[PDB]
């Protein structure tokens, strides 16, 4: 037969491996080196951006490592720039689910990207800053 | 392995010291000119079996002349204690690097002689004899145990491994697969013949010393 | 790759037939060729048929081949006791070895025994010319299941129903009458 | 930022593992894989912590003793039998700059 | 019961008398962890650069991105030469008198249990 | 507490012919005789003596010949619970066993007793 | 090509001394 | 089978093989080249090649007796290869002998077996048989930066060639040239350049051999 | 891990060697792996432990485990136990007599030759089979005929590179039987091999009918009960200074599962629901029922791996009667699966819910003749999964007969054993079967409990998993009290 797997284990193992690369490297460039020395299908550059994001967000306090690493990837090719504009869109829209430490870390992450100009300053389109249209979060 | 072999070859080219010196002492002629050595023609396998028997008998005479009946040299040249030894026995029965080097040299020659004894008894084959000799020569490391008494050998051990990689890579290219049957033993054979070119004087001097301590005694007067 | 066969290869084969089953003997027809040639000829002339196994010793030997049965008869095919033929890879250390029985040196006749255990003090005294192949070792063993009346004779000795030669290694066997 | 320290750390970590091997009676690389050195002590290991499994940056001795060229080459630290990706102490310690900023902010809002 | 001869002509046993006796107390050459790694590497190369089928091919063959660990095959032909270790590493002071001057630092085994050794049994048996 | 329960039910476990189980208990306790908690070791020794009382000297599973040498180094233990139970066991053995041991073991134990008088 | 990189001998490093280029170079 | 002269002690104490293995270099290389051809054909065409087992005999089997065991036995065909009488006419008769033309005073000096002399039909057949053990290049331009003097210079300057060896360094302040603001960097200077021109791209060249060839 | 006096110069100095010696023991299968080569072994004094290398710390740890002739005592104890299992089954096996060969006191550790241990003399004759393994099922007892039968016991101490025990059993069988010095009493017998460092066992040899199942059960029980094996395991534990934290020795008992997730692969199969039907009443008042898709449901317990074959309605088309058809269809489906799987994933045992399906299985599995099929004496409510909307909706809305694969142990295996994870899963399934509603309520404890897209079950922390486990056991006991009229505080 042709067993159809839907355990979703390739993505789980992708994330596991990316995180062990990050937590085993020393600077964002040694990390980017081990990454662009592993090889994968281009189906996972979306996952590359979003996963390096979440890696950043779950930590206890900011350090510029994760921002600069994603920055190196987006500064190598465009797909990361695309996926990061999308990233800000959806992260903002569903942020109400983050406890204030992770919310703060996401906010810092996007601030870093914007002032390094890895994201286009357009993305602020999303904050329609009425009173109604915006939760307290 | 390619580049380790290039390094060896370069150093050989560089360190050539000229013959620089000369005398030509002539050993088997001095021997044959005596009433005590005869001469004949034999089959290489027959001389090999003679040599293994005589090396066995010499090492046993030495052991039992030293009275170590609690030790036993078997026929593949491993020395084994037959019981547990008290302290005075453990002390009187230590042997040195001269005895153990002669052992393991004789152990390697026995392995080669018996590859040939099998081919001559009809048991294996010309192709399997060749492949087995090439095995012996690439793996002298874990068949004998010479390195424990002369760790400098691991240089010959690494040489024969490098030659193995070179030869297998060139051998198993096309249809032929990664199985055993490659026997090209001229290379590793060369390497151990040079090893012995060198070690033969060392062991002659060391074994002369050990025998002369056995037969005259231990001189402590004018140390 | 741990267990070593420590004797030379055989050539030929003789099948014995007894009360206790069959016995397949493989012969060492290069290591002791007078003894193998003699056994093969006496066995082509049916000289061994209806002979008893007229001596047993517990865990040492079982003897046979004498057509009289007293334990001291029998005659070779050379009109006289022939010589010993030894080897260094044949030695008396296991069960199922067939050897030529004799009283002294040069005495080899027509009598033969099997061993049933290690006989480490018959070395260089008897000629070993055969061994019992695998599955019939046990029939030969049962040949020694007897109650001994002394002089080591049995009550009801076993005997050789019939002989047969499964592969003859010599080409010049011509049997007497 | 001190590429001489990273060198020192690789060499020193490796010397102490080598001494545990020496204390047993063999240096054979396959008898002592990393697992036996790096397993936490709650599972029976020795519970080493590591900084000597990183890639050390390298670039151009010549230009480098002059102007800080950057990184072009990465030399290896210690040997993992396959990838195995052992983690760092440095990634679990937090930098001083971020600590000082966190602290100012935490005490302000505590007031 | 009585065993049946096969009335055969060939001698019994291995032809070539064992001269090439292979070694086996380990797994089969097709299923050892080395062979599993070989198979998995082959499918990794087959998949390298193809998107996921969501087809399942075994655990050892998930789409492993980060291009060993495990058992090791022995030479099937070298027969390792075995020796008996006859020295018991037992403190004789402790075994005899219950007290070691070295205490926790004795390199030797603290054990008062007197018992025949491995060779004395052989000796008394073969002289018995 | 589990070595206590053994010492209490040491009568039933024998009288109902527990050979598997009783030899089990005897030799398992002898294995624990190396404990480094004085409070646990004292109760192990109490359990051993409770078994020795019901299944006699000459059929104890760790024979008295292996038991007593194992105890002579324990006599140096200086803790009160283990000293108590140890000399009770050695008193049984010296009184009834007394020939599974050597004269030199007995003189050694003499010399070790001269400091339990403290 | 040894361009000023790697140990002049990988003896006393506690490594094998392999050198690769920064793959994330641009 | 090879029969060798022996020099032995009158009491069996020792025995030396009393000779030296002299061979003719192209014959010898051709014999091993044919060996190589045949052994590859066999490793290809066998179904299961069983490598024999080591040690070959037990630890307690005394070494065999030649007279009892090996004296009479036929010796079991060797790894000779089948020469074609058409092309290999010059060679068919003496190719696989022990010392091929030892007794033919036309091709060798004599019986002490120094100084051979061959004809070109021989030498061409020998060449063709040895064709697989040989190098298929005609000149030196292949070993341009890979010859000795290149490796001597590389060693003396403690720099490595891409495929070449490494060694320990032969031995082990301020400067005003090196000012980087003054440099015109177009193409990065590599170790090949520093080795090709060791006096122009190199400060402190000691014991440097000068490679060049345009053969 | 294992939570004054006047003392000599040396005792206030020198290292403490005990923790060194204990580190070496714990890692000793790696530190002492066979296949890393110098080609010289060493056999320890009175045991069958081989030291590859020369490591005196390791040597002393092992030599203190096997002290006072414990190796021969393990051998002689297991030999006694087998002697007595046969003395029971004497007639039922038609054994006339059972003899115990006086043991050469060095038999237990001599390793290039062996006697026999037990000699069974038959009453009449045994038709003995050809050599095969203990866990291989199909025999044909045609080969020889025999009157005596020998049994040999071989203990080894494995290590990391070499601990396959079936291969060791056949290796030693063939070596010792075709050896020429070996002294056996007959041509037929069995060799039983026991790996002491891994607690494994197997056997190879000739089987006479009944002997294989007798020896299967006898050996499975000797490994659990034997006193000398107990003394060994406890010397190991005392040498490592390992201690358990849990009381009560969890629900392990001579039930099969604390055995089943051991390395031998094992499948559970549930085919009770290949055929399913639901009713709708019409304007006749007549309730007409429609079939819908079913599913064969195959679970690997120690990786948590659930294959789910969706059987589409189409096979209901015209095939005369449904049920026995479902039996045979199921069986062939299982065989197709085992074929499509890689060989390192294939089962050795299958355990079926509806034991009546063992037969159609037995038929189709002739392709895989050593895959023992049993019926379950452990009924597992695997069909209750059909309430979990993921599986249920997948099956309902399938258009095609199709194989799917889920994981039932979402992440638990990161931080519990397959043992604990199976137990937790069994609780969940039972409670989802028994009531399903208060079970939903318990398994969504807090308002913010959530479940992640690739996950079957909520994400709780190990504290909440302990709590909700307790609540589910209380649910089950409450409903057993209700529908069997018992006070449950009394059981
Ligand atoms: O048996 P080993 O001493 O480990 O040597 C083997 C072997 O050579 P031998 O035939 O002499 O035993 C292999 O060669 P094959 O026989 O399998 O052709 C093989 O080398 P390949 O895989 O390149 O053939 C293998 O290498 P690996 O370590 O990759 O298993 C290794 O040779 P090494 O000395 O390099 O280990
Ligand atoms: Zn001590």
């Amino acid at each position: 037969v042709t067993i159809h797997d839907k355990t979703e284990i390739n993505l789980v193992s992708f994330r596991r491996t990316i995180y062990l690369a990050i937590q085993s490297s020393l600077d964002f460039e040694e990390c980017a080196h081990k990454l662009l020395k592993m090889e994968f299908p281009e189906s996972q550059t979306k996952e590359l951006c979003n996963m390096i994001l979440d890696c950043c967000a779950q930590q206890r306090t900011y350090e510029k490592f994760f921002g600069l690493l994603a920055g190196r990837f987006c500064m190598l090719k465009k797909e990361y720039m695309e996926s990061f504009e999308g990233i800000f869109k959806e992260q903002y829209d569903t942020i109400h689910r983050l406890e204030t430490n992770k919310l703060r870390n996401v906010a810092k992450m996007f601030a870093h990207l914007l002032y390094t100009d890895s994201l286009p300053w357009s993305v602020l389109e999303c904050i329609k800053l009425s009173e109604e249209t915006t939760t307290s979060s | 392995s390619y580049q380790k072999l290039l390094k060896y070859y370069v150093l050989n080219a560089l360190k050539h010291r000229p013959p620089k010196a000369q005398k030509k002492r002539y050993l088997f002629r001095s021997f044959k000119a005596t009433k005590f050595f005869q001469s004949t023609k034999l089959d290489w396998v027959e001389v090999g079996l003679q040599v293994c028997r005589q090396g066995y008998n010499m090492l046993n005479l030495l052991i039992h002349r030293k009275n170590l009946n609690y030790l036993h040299l078997d026929y593949n040249f491993n020395l084994k204690p037959v019981k547990t030894l008290t302290t005075k026995e453990r002390k009187k029965s230590r042997f040195g690097n001269a005895f153990h080097l002669c052992r393991e040299v004789l152990r390697l020659t026995k392995l080669v002689v018996d590859s040939h004894v099998q081919y001559r008894l009809g048991n294996v084959d010309a192709f399997q004899l060749a492949d087995g000799l090439q095995y012996i020569f690439a793996h002298v490391g874990q068949l004998t145990g010479m390195y424990r008494y002369k760790y400098k050998l691991m240089r010959q051990i690494r040489m024969c491994k490098d030659l193995k990689h070179l030869i297998y890579y060139r051998f198993n290219t096309g249809p032929v697969g990664k199985g055993p049957g490659c026997g090209f033993w001229a290379a590793g054979w060369r390497v151990w013949l040079f090893f012995m070119r060198g070690i033969t004087p060392l062991l002659e001097r060391w074994l002369g010393n050990l025998l002369a301590r056995q037969f005259e005694g231990r001189h402590s007067k004018g140390v | 790759s741990n267990i070593y066969i420590q004797e030379p290869p055989t050539n030929g084969k003789v099948l014995l037939k007894t009360t206790a089953g069959d016995i397949d003997i493989e012969l060492w027809s290069k290591e002791a060729p007078k003894a193998c040639r003699n056994f093969i000829q006496l066995c082509l002339e049916a000289y061994y048929d209806n002979t008893i196994f007229h001596r047993v010793v517990p865990g040492f030997i079982v003897q046979g081949g004498d057509p009289t049965g007293t334990g001291s008869g029998g005659e070779s095919i050379y009109g006289a006791p022939f010589k010993d033929e030894f080897h260094s890879r044949l030695r008396f250390n296991r069960r199922g070895l067939v050897a030529m029985a004799n009283a002294g040196s040069h005495d080899n006749g027509s009598q033969f025994f099997f061993t049933l255990g290690r006989a480490d003090e018959l070395n260089n005294k008897h000629t070993i010319f055969g061994k019992v192949t695998g599955d019939t070792v046990y029939n030969m063993l049962r040949l020694s299941e007897v109650d001994i009346d002394d002089d080591e004779r049995p009550h009801n000795p076993h005997k050789i129903k019939s002989c047969e030669v499964l592969f003859n290694p010599f080409d010049d066997i011509i049997p007497r009458e | 930022n001190t590429q001489e320290l990273l060198d020192l750390l690789v060499k020193c970590e490796n010397k102490i593992q080598t001494r545990i091997k020496i204390g047993l009676n063999s240096k054979m690389p396959s008898r002592f894989p990393p697992v036996v050195f790096y397993t936490p002590k709650e599972l029976g290991g020795l519970g080493m912590l590591s900084m000597g499994h990183v890639l050390i940056p390298q670039s151009d001795l010549r230009w480098s003793k002059q102007t800080d060229v950057g990184i072009t080459h990465f030399r290896s630290g210690m040997s993992h039998e396959e990838d195995q990706l052992i983690p760092n102490l440095y990634r679990y310690i937090q930098p001083w700059e971020s600590e000082f900023i966190d602290s100012q902010r935490v005490w302000a809002e505590y007031a | 019961v009585v065993y049946k001869s096969t009335r055969s002509a060939k001698p019994v046993g291995p032809e070539d008398m064992g001269a090439t006796a292979v070694y086996e107390l380990d797994t089969e050459k097709e299923r050892d962890a080395q062979a599993i790694f070989e198979r998995s590497q082959k499918i990794q190369e087959e998949l390298r650069g193809k998107e996921d089928d969501k087809i399942y091919r075994g655990i050892n063959n998930y789409q492993k991105y980060m291009k060993r660990k495990g058992p090791i095959r022995a030479p099937e032909h070298l027969r390792a030469t075995v020796r008996w270790d006859y020295q018991p590493d037992i403190c004789k002071d402790y075994k005899e008198t219950g007290f070691c001057g070295f205490g926790d630092s004795c390199k030797f085994l603290h054990d008062r249990s007197d018992y025949k050794h491995g060779w004395q049994i052989e000796r008394e048996l073969d002289e018995g | 507490q589990a070595a206590d329960l053994i010492s209490r039910t040491a009568v039933v476990m024998k009288t109902c012919q527990e050979e598997k189980l009783m030899g089990h208990l005897g030799v398992v306790l002898y294995e624990y005789l190396g404990e480094e908690y004085p409070e646990v070791l004292g109760s192990i020794l109490g359990a051993l003596k409770a078994i020795v009382n019901v299944i006699g000297m000459h059929k104890m599973t760790p024979p008295i010949k292996d038991l007593l040498p194992r105890l002579t180094p324990i006599l140096k233990n200086r803790h009160e619970k283990v000293q108590e139970n140890c000399i009770d066991l050695v008193g049984r053995i010296a009184d009834r066993g007394a020939e599974y041991v050597s004269a030199r073991e007995w003189m050694r134990i003499c010399f070790e007793l001269l400091e339990l008088l403290k | 090509m040894y361009n000023g990189i790697g140990l002049p001998t990988p003896r006393g490093s506690g490594t094998n001394g392999y050198v690769q280029r920064n793959l994330s170079l641009v | 089978i090879r029969d060798v002269p022996v020099l032995y002690h009158i009491t069996g104490a020792i025995s030396f093989v009393n000779e030296i293995p002299w061979v003719i270099e192209p014959v010898y290389i051709s014999q091993w080249g044919s060996m190589w051809i045949m052994m590859r054909r066999e490793k290809r065409d066998r179904r299961h090649f069983k490598r024999m087992r080591f040690p070959p005999f037990d630890d307690e089997e005394p070494p065999l007796d030649y007279a009892d065991n090996i004296l009479d036995v036929e010796p079991l065909e060797a790894i000779q290869l089948e020469l074609d009488p058409e092309e290999d006419a010059p060679v068919l008769d003496w190719f696989y002998d022990h010392q091929p033309l030892r007794d033919s005073r036309k091709y060798v000096n004599g019986s002490t077996y120094q100084r051979w002399q061959f004809t070109l039909p021989m030498m061409s057949t020998l060449y063709r048989l040895a064709n697989q053990l040989l190098t298929d290049l005609v000149d030196d331009n292949y070993f341009y930066l890979f010859d000795l003097k290149a490796f001597f210079t590389s060693k003396a300057l403690n720099m490595a060639i891409p495929g070449g060896p490494k060694f320990e360094p032969l031995v082990r302040d301020w400067n005003e040239f090196n000012d980087i603001n003054k440099i015109i960097i177009r193409q990065p200077i590599r170790t090949e350049y520093k080795i090709a021109f060791p006096y122009l791209y190199n400060n402190l060249p000691h014991h440097v051999h000068l490679t060049w060839y345009h053969t | 891990w294992e939570k004054w006096k006047k003392l000599t110069n040396a005792q206030r100095s020198g290292l403490n060697q005990i923790p060194n010696r204990r580190f070496t023991l714990w890692w000793s299968p790696t530190i002492n792996r066979a296949n890393v080569y110098v080609g010289f072994q060493v056999q320890l004094d009175l045991t069958g432990i081989f030291m590859h290398g020369k490591i005196p710390t390791l040597k002393i740890s092992l030599i203190q485990i096997f002290r006072a002739h414990l190796w021969q005592k393990i051998h002689e104890s297991i030999v006694m136990d087998l002697c007595q299992v046969f003395d029971q089954e004497l007639d039922a096996l038609e054994i006339e007599t059972v003899q115990k060969e006086t043991i050469h006191p060095r038999k237990s550790y001599k390793m290039n030759s062996s006697c026999a241990d037990i000699l069974l003399f038959a009453s009449y004759k045994w038709n003995v089979s050809r050599p095969s393994l203990l866990a291989d099922s199909k025999d044909v007892m045609d080969s020889t005929t025999t009157q005596k039968y020998w049994i040999d016991i071989q203990l080894r101490w494995g290590d990391y590179d070499s601990h396959d025990i079936e291969r060791y059993a056949r290796a030693k069988f063939l070596d010792y039987t075709t050896d020429n010095m070996s002294i056996y009493p007959s041509p037929t017998g069995v060799l039983i091999a026991i790996d002491l460092a891994y607690n494994l066992h197997s056997a190879y040899g000739n089987w006479f009918p009944g002997s294989k199942p007798l020896i299967q059960q006898a050996m499975a029980k000797i490994m659990k009960a034997n006193p000398a094996l107990y003394v060994l395991r406890e010397r190991i534990r005392k040498g490592l200074q390992l201690y358990s934290s849990e009381p009560t020795e969890p629900y392990l008992s001579s039930q099969n599962y604390g055995e089943l997730f051991s390395n031998q692969i094992i499948w559970f199969v549930d085919d009770t629901n290949v055929y399913r039907v639901t009713i709708h009443k019409t304007f006749e008042g007549n309730l007409t029922t429609k079939p819908i898709n079913g599913a064969i449901f195959i679970f690997n317990p120690r990786t948590g791996q659930l294959f789910l074959k969706i059987i589409h309605t189409s096979v209901w088309a015209g095939q005369k009667r449904l049920g026995q058809l479902a039996k045979w269809k199921t069986a062939e489906e299982v065989a197709a699966l085992i074929r499509s799987l890689p060989v390192e994933e294939q089962p050795k045992q299958i355990i079926v819910t509806r034991k009546g399906m063992l037969d159609p299985l037995e038929v189709h599995l002739l392709d895989f003749p050593n895959i023992v099929i049993k019926g379950s004496e452990l009924q597992l409510p695997f069909q209750a999964c059909l309430k979990v909307e993921k599986f249920g909706d997948l099956i309902l809305k399938a258009t095609e007969p199709q194989m799917v694969l889920f994981n039932l142990y979402d992440d638990w295996l990161k931080t519990i054993s397959s043992y604990t994870a199976f137990s937790r899963l069994i609780l969940i399934l039972r409670a989802l079967h028994v009531n399903n509603d208060r079970a939903k309520v318990i398994l969504k404890p807090d308002k913010t409990t959530i479940t992640e897209p690739h996950h079957i079950w909520p994400t709780l922390t190990d504290e909440e998993w302990i709590k909700v486990e307790v609540q589910l056991k209380d649910l089950i006991l409450a409903d057993y009290g209700k529908k069997n009229n018992v006070n449950v505080a009394s059981l």
